[PDB]
């Protein structure tokens, strides 16, 4: 017996197999690929184009009531065509279940705004928005949530910088805070921490 | 210079006729951990690292010096292959110093790299308490290298660039059993214009 | 609903940076040196995007060093070469490739080569 | 992996009285606090959360359950031995402030038995799990033994490698849904780790729960909002 | 002994408050002893000599990438379907 | 060297120099307002020069989704001034104020060593 | 006059008098540490050994530094490299 | 017998649940007609429906009706009905059981991003 290695759970794995079968014959126009992941964990990888359709299905049908959204998450991958990917979370409290829809999108593509379907969608696509420039198209009001009100930027772009482009400091000329260049009194250090040997052999191609 | 078939990690792959296992899995993209088998160097077995388990044979082949033939069936992620890693180097690491917090190949060390790669998690070794391990005199080398060899693993890596590439021969191996020796019987500098690639050649730090 | 576009964009108005980074910063495209104490190479076959070094002075202070330049530390990771010129061009970076890498290496390694008849490939240790 | 340290002895011996005087001091609460005809002014039909309103607008945690719904994570989707514990959940009626304290306070008296099972029962075993290329050695196998100064010399300057993949966990906060959808790109590294707060999604709706309510109504509802700006601006 | 008043405002105290007053100070003979034995920390379940082997129980190394699930069906086959247990409620 | 998109906030480069010209406009009627609400040293001119100034500076650019790009963050900035969010060392950042002028000719950086 | 600024540490370091960097001791003190290193390990005595291969701890076992294992073949005093003890074979 | 109150907050107690959800099943089967017989949707929204108007038409108490079904009580029922009534009428409007509108592009869905080949 192994008891340093987490057993997975059969029962939410052939549920959400079937569902993930489900979930893929019911929206062949959308969905590109279902996964189920390490972890017990769905994944739906929808097209760009349905956003709306595919989180309003599973909000709102019998077999599948994810009417919880819990976050909408977004990753930068500067490598890929289309470096964003915006990743929906939904728990569905009648079946005790949870789903994972991802889409990916540019800074310049529009996305379909999930505001209509769930309303913490209101403020997640926002948060992106701050961090990552993903426009969302017909939003309430699509502002500046959590960054500075003068900050030019998104900033948890991988192409952003880690200490910012420019610092506050006050000035007793001016008689208020300014915004300097940035010049820090110990920069950051870059520590190199790349493995030379592989550890996973199950992962060497799983690319293709 | 036909090539022939050979699966590895059940991938095809044509191979050139006498290249070794090694090359012929990482034409594919794995690497097999080794320690006394450099690319620009001449093949040896002082390290049994490379120990992989091909289909329908009793013992494991060193796969640096190992000639593939036509159709043989490498598995280098099975059991028997883990396995043999796992205790060839526990063997590495039963005598070798606690010196790594005073150790300048800390953190590009090929030996701490392969312990989390391929290594055990734990020691087996008991007998620290009562008989000890081995330690060796440190050598007399010049004022280009610092010499600990109670770090040495013997891989010869040294020794082969010296008698081939670097072409003094005042470097060798002395003695037999667990007191090899790899360092000049009596008090010279190893003295070369090449002997500064010896210390990127030395695989753990000594 | 589709337009027409170019395929060749510059978000260097859209970005944060200022124009005196956008104006004089070149990009080294590369593969990172493998590591010559080591024989792995696992962080190798990643090429990374890169910004050239500036001026990095004496604290006056304390004994640290310190950098106005905001990009000395940002390494971005790509797959291609292709894919760092695509995103060099459409970020508006003045960009250039270090160097392409290896294509192959023919080498073969003999084990009987090393005890030879009337050859000089003979070694003289074990 | 576990936890970093032992507990020290007498831990529990100390923890055992304080949650045998703990209850006498709630009941000193709620003799000022509930009942108290002001207190009740303050928090009775006030912010009216319904059923499809926590539903739709990602509320979780006590706003899922001052509106009537029984959503908690401890026992859906259980985690560390929650399952191994018996207790029960406060459930509300009313959504108000006052059905939302009510619950705050309940969970109050029922953490206190499932503290009380804690004591009761804990194994005599290890603290941290074996697998040393995951969780640091002992000192004494560090100061000892070769291969655990070998995984303290590399856990400590370069993290365990971790399996490239994506996972979204979450767990019951005090607050609510506490999530963390954390991404690896098989380094040392995590390549994304977002944090869901909760507090986002309950402060999310103050634009729609705040129109038509007083300004002392609004303060309230900040108050029992449970909101902590740290992870909401995370 | 214990720091605390007569018994006439322990009276009126035990009145006011509606119910019979425990102490919520901790005191020196009502805690634990700062001062204590070194303990012994038990070994878990791989630190046996014989039989561990790294590879019968690597956690790590187990971990697989996620299985195309439409995929799956076709190189297999060469009540509605719900994703969990219902749960009510109400 | 054409692909085909999802436009945001336009269909034609007409359209979306007309909704330019509809956010400059806007900015032009908001800047008295930006100088009466603000305890800000610049005047009514200053504001409007810079006003073309950074106009001007993105004047440059083609694209249909670069250009609605910023005209986007252009009028997320200009509601950022309407309501007043921003402070008065918020609104004074587009004037480089505390900045020493870095000289261009090569001998003073070469003396000053940039 | 101050003694406590031209006084040197143990890494060699001191600040001459046309430094301007001597200006932040006008009013504060410069720390220089009196217990140097070097002499407080010159000071012990080396010990005397018998066996070929020594074990030095540096004190106690989980409070000490890693076990390390000196070979006292070679004539002299050999310095352990964690804790700076010497040993010497007769 | 009716209950006092179903135990959520905005939620009203249907004088008339099974005239309610026998019409909204009717008026979701009306919607769904309309639809292909070849899209999945449509043959498992018309088996679910009718398994469930078969339990409203079998059982006239609610409680037997609720034991019945077993998703909740028969006020989320209603709710429920309502849900895939409007989603039903938005799958006429998106037509979602055609082929893929975008198909993956290369290398987009793989994970470790950086790795050559
Ligand atoms: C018929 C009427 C009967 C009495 C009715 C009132 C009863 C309640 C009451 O006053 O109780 C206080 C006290 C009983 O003490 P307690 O509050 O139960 O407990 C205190 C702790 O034990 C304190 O802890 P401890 O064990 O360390 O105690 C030692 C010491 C601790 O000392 C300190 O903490 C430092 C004190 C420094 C004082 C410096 C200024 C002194 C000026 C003189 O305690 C004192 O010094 C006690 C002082 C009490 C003063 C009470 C004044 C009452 C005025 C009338 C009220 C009605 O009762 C009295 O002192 C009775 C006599 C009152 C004065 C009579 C003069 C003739
Ligand atoms: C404090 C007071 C105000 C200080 C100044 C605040 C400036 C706020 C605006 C700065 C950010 C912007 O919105 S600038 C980007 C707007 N887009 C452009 O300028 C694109 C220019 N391209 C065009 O085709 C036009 O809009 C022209 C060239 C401006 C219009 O075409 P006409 O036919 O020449
Ligand atoms: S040679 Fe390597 S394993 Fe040995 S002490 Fe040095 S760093 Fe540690
Ligand atoms: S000194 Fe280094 S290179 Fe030479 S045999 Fe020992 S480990 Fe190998
Ligand atoms: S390197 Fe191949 S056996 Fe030693
Ligand atoms: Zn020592």
């Amino acid at each position: 017996d192994k008891p340093t290695v987490r057993q997975p759970d059969a029962v939410a794995r052939s549920h959400l197999s079937d569902f993930g079968r489900y979930v893929a014959e019911c929206l062949p126009k959308y969905v590109q690929k279902v996964q189920l992941t390490a972890g017990d964990e769905l994944e739906v990888l929808i097209a760009p184009e349905g956003v709306v359709p595919v989180l309003q299905f599973l909000k709102d049908h019998h077999q599948a009531q994810f009417t919880n959204l819990v976050d909408i998450a977004g990753v930068d991958v500067p490598c890929r065509k289309n470096r964003f990917e915006v990743v929906y979370n939904l728990l569905s409290l009648r079946y005790n279940s949870r789903i994972r829809v991802k889409t990916y999108t540019d800074e310049l593509t529009p996305l379909d705004s999930a505001c209509e379907v769930h309303k913490a969608a209101n403020w997640y696509e926002r948060e992106i928005w701050d961090m990552y420039g993903v426009f969302f198209a017909n939003h309430p009001d699509l502002r500046r949530i959590l960054t500075d009100y003068g900050f030019e930027g998104h900033p948890q772009r991988r192409d952003f910088p880690l200490s910012g482009y420019v610092e506050l400091r006050y000035d007793d000329e001016k008689k208020r805070v300014v915004c300097e260049p940035l010049e820090l009194a110990q920069e950051f250090r870059k520590f190199d921490l790349s493995a030379p040997w592989e550890q996973f052999p199950n992962f060497r191609n799983a690319n293709p | 210079p036909e090539k022939i078939e050979v699966f590895v990690d059940d991938i095809p792959v044509q191979v050139v006729p006498g290249t070794t296992v090694l090359q012929a899995a990482a034409q594919i993209g794995v690497e097999i951990p080794r320690f006394c088998y450099h690319e620009r160097l001449a093949v040896a077995g002082n390290c049994r690292m490379c120990l992989v388990e091909v289909e329908k044979s009793p013992k494991p082949v060193a796969a640096c010096a190992m000639p593939v033939m036509k159709g043989w069936r490498i598995k280098t992620n099975s059991d028997l292959t883990r396995k043999a890693r796992e205790g060839v180097m526990e063997f590495l690491l039963m005598n070798h110093p606690l010196d790594c917090p005073i150790c300048d190949q800390g953190g590009e060390c090929d030996l701490q790299d392969q312990a989390m790669a391929f290594g055990s998690d734990r020691s087996r070794f008991t007998d620290i308490n009562y008989t000890g391990k081995r330690a060796v005199e440190d050598k007399d080398i010049g004022p280009l290298v610092k010499t600990i060899m109670t770090r040495c693993i013997h891989c010869t890596r040294c020794v082969r660039f010296a008698s081939e590439i670097a072409g003094v021969d005042d470097l060798g191996t002395t003695g037999r059993g667990n007191d090899m020796q790899i360092g000049t019987y009596v008090e010279k500098l190893f003295l070369t214009e090449l002997s500064g690639n010896v210390i990127d050649l030395c695989p753990v730090g000594a | 609903g589709k337009i027409t576009v170019p395929t060749a964009v510059n978000l260097s108005p859209i970005s944060g940076v200022p124009e005196e980074h956008i104006r004089e910063r070149r990009v080294r495209i590369h593969i990172p040196p493998k590591n010559a104490m080591q024989s792995g190479t696992d962080n190798v076959n990643t090429w990374q995007i890169e910004f050239d070094n500036r001026e990095r002075w004496e604290n006056p202070l304390m004994g640290w060093a310190s950098s106005g330049d905001p990009l000395s530390n940002m390494n971005v990771q790509f797959g291609s070469p292709e894919e760092a010129i695509t995103f060099c061009e459409r970020n508006g970076w003045r960009w250039y490739v270090d160097g392409a890498a290896k294509p192959k290496k023919e080498r073969v390694k003999n084990y009987g080569i090393n005890f030879a008849w009337n050859k000089r490939t003979r070694v003289s240790t074990k | 992996g576990g936890v970093s340290l032992d507990m020290p002895l007498g831990l529990m011996d100390d923890i055992y009285e304080f949650a045998s005087k703990f209850a006498e001091r709630l009941d000193e609460v709620e003799d000022v606090l509930t009942t108290n005809r002001i207190w009740v002014q303050r928090t009775e039909d006030i912010g009216i959360v319904t059923a499809e309103e926590a539903l739709n607008y990602g509320f979780s945690g006590v706003m899922l359950r001052g509106s009537g719904i029984k959503w908690d994570l401890r026992k859906q989707q259980p985690y560390d031995a929650y399952n191994l514990v018996n207790f029960d959940v406060p459930i509300g009626t009313k959504g108000d402030c006052y059905d939302r304290y009510l619950c705050r306070v309940e969970e109050m008296r029922q953490s206190l038995r499932i503290i009380d099972q804690c004591l009761n029962q804990m194994p005599a075993g290890e603290i941290k799990t074996d697998d040393a290329k995951v969780a640091p050695p002992s000192r004494s196998e560090m100061k000892t033994s070769m291969e655990a100064l070998i995984h303290h010399f590399k856990l400590f300057t370069q993290g365990y490698q971790v399996p490239p993949g994506a996972t979204y966990t979450a767990i019951e906060a005090p607050k609510g849904e506490f999530g963390v959808y954390l991404i690896s790109d098989g380094s040392s590294r995590p390549y994304r780790c977002k944090i869901k707060a909760p507090g986002f999604a309950h402060l999310a709706a103050l634009e729609k729960i705040g129109k038509q309510h007083m300004l002392a109504d609004v303060v309230a509802i900040i108050g029992t909002l449970d909101v902590v700006f740290g992870e909401i601006d995370r | 002994l214990r720091r605390d008043v007569s018994p006439l405002i322990q009276r009126i105290r035990a009145f006011l408050l509606g119910r019979e007053h425990n102490l919520a100070l901790r005191f020196e003979d009502g805690l634990a002893d700062r001062t204590q034995p070194q303990p012994e920390i038990p070994d878990g379940p791989s630190h046996l000599l014989s039989a561990n082997y790294y590879c019968q129980r690597d956690g790590r190394r187990e971990v697989l990438p996620p299985i195309d699930l439409v995929e799956q069906q076709k190189q297999l086959a060469a009540k509605l379907p719900t994703p969990g247990k219902v749960y009510a409620w109400d | 060297a054409v692909q085909q998109v999802r436009p945001i906030l336009s269909v034609d480069r007409e359209e979306a120099r007309k909704r330019a010209l509809n956010l400059y406009k806007a900015w032009y009627r908001q800047i008295p307002y930006i100088v009466m609400d603000y305890d800000i040293p610049m005047t009514v001119e200053q504001c409007r020069d810079k006003l073309r100034e950074e106009f001007v500076k993105h004047r440059n650019v083609t694209d249909i989704r670069v250009i609605d790009m910023l005209v986007i963050k252009g009028q997320m900035e200009l509601k950022e001034s309407v309501e007043i969010w921003k402070q008065k060392g918020h609104i004074m950042r587009y004037w480089k104020e505390s900045q020493d002028p870095k000289p261009t000719d090569f001998l003073s950086k070469f003396i000053q060593g940039v | 006059c101050r003694g406590d600024i031209e006084k040197v540490t143990h890494t060699g370091q001191v600040f001459d008098k046309e430094d301007y960097r001597n200006a932040r001791f006008v009013n504060a003190k410069r720390y220089v540490n009196e217990n140097w290193g070097i002499k407080l390990i010159e000071e012990v005595p080396p010990k005397e050994c018998t066996e070929r291969v020594v074990f030095c701890d540096g004190g106690d076992g989980p409070l000490g530094h890693p076990k390390v294992y000196i070979n006292l073949d070679k004539p002299g005093n050999h310095i352990c490299g964690y804790c700076g003890l010497r040993f010497v074979k007769k | 017998i009716i209950k006092a109150s179903t135990g959520l907050t905005g939620l009203a107690v249907s004088t008339n649940p099974h005239h309610t959800l026998s019409a909204l099943y009717g008026k979701i089967l009306r919607a769904v007609s309309k639809m292909p017989q070849d899209a999945s949707y449509r043959k498992y929204t018309e088996q679910l429906v009718k398994q469930r108007a078969d339990s409203v038409a079998q059982h006239k108490d609610i409680t037997a009706l609720e034991k019945a079904v077993g998703c909740g009580q028969v006020e989320e029922l209603i709710v429920q009905a309502e849900n895939e009534l409007i989603l039903a009428r938005k799958m006429l409007g998106w037509k979602p059981w055609e082929k893929l509108v975008q198909a993956a592009p290369a290398k987009q869905w793989d994970w470790p991003p950086a790795q050559i080949m």
